[PDB]
């Protein structure tokens, strides 16, 4: 079920090094929200990984 | 609902390094099952990371 989805999206989240706290909490509480489209938010959240790469 | 202390303990959970894949989705799981004893499993999950610091 989600259960290891949940585990695994939100690992990969808190570990990305380019999003700041807050970001990484907002998509943390969206993923517990809605378990649904944890591999969009998974997905949007490192593209927001790569766009605040050192520029 | 109790939604608000349920995603803050799934939020710090994440971060408590010393608990492997299984412990993590067990928590998780629990924690949606009786989104009561979410303040409660926090703090065991808390006190198991440190049970098994390296
Ligand atoms: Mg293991």
């Amino acid at each position: 079920k989600f259960n290891k989805e949940l585990s695994v999206a939100g690992r990969e989240i808190v570990t990305l090094p380019n999003l700041n706290d807050p970001q990484k909490k907002a998509f943390i509480f969206s993923l517990w929200d809605d378990p649904s489209q944890s591999a969009n938010l998974l997905a949007e959240a490192k593209k927001l990984n790569d766009a605040q790469a050192p520029k | 609902k109790f939604n608000k202390e349920q995603q803050n303990a799934f939020y710090e959970i994440l971060h408590l390094p010393n608990l492997n894949e299984e412990q993590r989705n067990a928590f998780i799981q629990s924690l949606k099952d009786d989104p009561s004893q979410s303040a409660n499993l926090l703090a065991e999950a808390k006190k198991l990371n440190d049970a098994q610091a390296p």
